[PDB]
């Protein structure tokens, strides 16, 4: 037996149920405190401990914020490893799909405010989440929103000294994946996360992912039927991409028009329009979005506890 | 935040001491692990930062475990494999194992990469990496004095020379001492700049106020401490053959 002061055995927790990629809900055996246990998958891993897990851990250990999921500790098994997180009862997908659930404008304001605040926080810390979707947005029993699942997140940098960034391009789920990525961009930044937020905002009313593509080409056509067509006029330098016309695009902004039915409030629609902006550099950022008159109107943001 | 910092008394009663290893012997075991890490690290073509990270992993690992139980020659390669993954310069498992083998046994020749023996040492490495991760409680993000050196040198408008010598002091401070287990990286960085100034016969002008330069780097630092730690570091440097030669002005 070897000494192990700083990695407790997961036996301190009692496994209750697969809520998830193996995710278990569990209960601390002494305090009753609820947690989520995420086991580290070693399917093959012919290179010791998975570098991606090292990465995710480094990032979770960095990010400590009210609207970001909280890694409590790492547990061993005596061999496997489990990431232990503060437990969250609900997740946005489960709520947006359950018809027995209804948001007022005020609580929706509240949701979007916590979400944009989480993004602002992770970006201020030089992290890209890269997996924006409703199912990665958690909500605790007391109505606090938390961003989860950083297994696809990545640190970024101030890419100067004339050497553009070479980040991975096949990142973020298709329905939430921003235009930049679909054209093969590798020098992208925080705006990719902001784009998905757009899709989710609309999802608060459509109760369903606004843009569901078969393939990437289907995603781009579908995206175009809402946001207009790509053009060096709308998006200066768009030309620069090797897949511009080489991808059989359609020359052809019904964005505010197609959603008027679901989302009633003008400011909300304006904000969604400023999130779902084609040119990433012209796309609203988390700071200005939090500032949008949408959060500063009569139906002010309200807690969710109630519901 | 004070989990991996120790008092001199904590350093005296290390796990290795408790198994009959002299202070001096244990210190020697540490210097040898750092030497092996540097050799392997150079051959694998990782950065000094990665070697350094692996060295801190090692230093901390031996505040929890005993050398009588875990030999430097086993822990070093795993620590380096891990540090290379963590610092974004991943080296293949077989690769680190091959280089480890040539460093430890220059005259032997690699086993059949098909043998039960080789398969077992690959599995031993993976196992040791898991043990290291668990001893460190998966706390893998390490801060080095070098970061603070860069910043501070500029903050005294030092010659390129002086800056080069300061980084050299920092790296040797990792190989030769347990400063990383006792003092924060910014403090160590002050120690290194201080020794570098004395060694280069450089003098940092008293600030316009009457505030010393180091006061802009870490508030807890005092001249008494600086002189004590530079004397300690300098003493071990004098015991290391050819080491000072590298920074000795030969003109």
């Amino acid at each position: 037996s070897v000494e192990c002061p700083f990695c407790d055995e997961v036996s301190k927790y009692e496994k209750l149920a697969k809520i998830g990629g193996e995710v278990f809900k569990a209960r601390h055996r002494k305090t009753g405190q609820k947690v989520a246990l995420k086991k580290v998958l070693m399917e093959n891993e012919k290179e010791g401990f998975p570098i991606t897990a090292l990465r995710e851990i480094k990032i979770l250990q960095l990010l400590k914020h009210e609207n970001v999921v909280n890694l409590i500790e790492i547990c061993r098994t005596k061999g496997s490893i489990y990431l232990v997180f503060d437990f969250c009862e609900h997740d946005l997908a489960g709520l947006l799909s359950n018809v027995l659930v209804k948001f007022t404008l005020s609580e929706i304001k509240r949701v979007m405010q916590m979400l944009l605040n989480g993004l602002y926080y992770i970006h201020r810390n030089k992290i890209l989440h890269r997996d924006m979707k409703a199912a990665n947005v958690l909500i605790t029993r007391d109505g606090v929103l938390k961003l989860a699942d950083f297994g696809l997140a990545r640190a970024f940098s101030l890419a100067k000294n004339s050497q553009p960034n070479r980040y991975t391009n096949r990142v973020v789920t298709l329905w939430y994946r921003p235009p930049e990525l679909l054209l093969g961009e590798r020098d992208y930044g925080p705006p990719i996360d902001l784009w998905g937020a757009g899709c989710i905002m609309a999802e608060m009313w459509t109760r369903s992912p606004i843009m569901q593509g078969n393939t990437e080409q289907h995603q781009l056509a579908l995206i175009s039927q809402l946001c207009g067509s790509i053009t060096p006029e709308v998006w200066p330098n768009v030309d620069n991409y090797e897949l511009y016309e080489k991808l059989e695009l359609v020359k052809g902004r019904k964005v505010k028009d197609r959603l008027k039915a679901y989302v009633r409030d003008p400011y909300a629609l304006d904000l969604i329009d400023k999130l779902l902006v084609l040119d990433p550099a012209q796309r609203i950022d988390s700071d200005d979005a939090l500032n949008h008159d949408f959060f500063w109107s009569d139906p002010m943001p309200s807690d969710l506890k109630g519901m | 935040n004070k989990r991996w910092y120790f008092t001199r008394e904590q350093l005296e009663n290390s796990p290795s001491r408790r198994f009959g290893v002299d202070p001096d012997k244990e210190l020697s075991y540490r210097q040898q692990a750092a030497n092996l890490l540097q050799d392997m690290g150079q051959r694998l073509n990782v950065s000094q930062l990665t070697i350094n990270t692996a060295i801190v992993y090692m230093h901390r690992f031996y505040m929890i475990q005993s050398f009588t139980r875990f030999p430097g020659n086993s822990v070093a390669p795993a620590a380096l494999f891990l540090a290379a993954k963590v610092e974004g310069q991943p080296k293949k498992l077989e690769h680190v194992i091959k280089v480890a083998h040539t460093c430890l046994h220059p005259q032997e020749s690699l086993p059949d990469t098909r043998s039960e023996a080789y398969l077992q040492q690959v599995q031993d490495l993976v196992i040791l990496e898991s043990i290291i991760l668990q001893t460190l409680g998966f706390e893998l993000t390490i801060d080095h004095p070098h970061t603070h050196v860069v910043k501070c040198t500029q903050l005294v408008r030092a010659s390129k020379d002086l800056a080069q010598t300061s980084y050299f002091m920092a790296t040797n401070s990792l190989h030769l001492t347990t400063f990383s287990l006792q003092y924060t990286p910014p403090v160590v960085a002050c120690v290194c700049i201080h020794l570098a100034c004395k060694w280069s016969n450089w003098e940092i002008p008293v600030s316009t106020d009457g505030k010393h330069w180091w006061e802009y780097v870490d508030a807890t630092v005092t001249l008494e401490l600086l002189d004590e730690l530079t004397h300690e570091l300098l003493q071990i440097l004098e015991k290391t053959p050819n080491r000072l030669k590298r920074i000795w002005n030969w003109r």
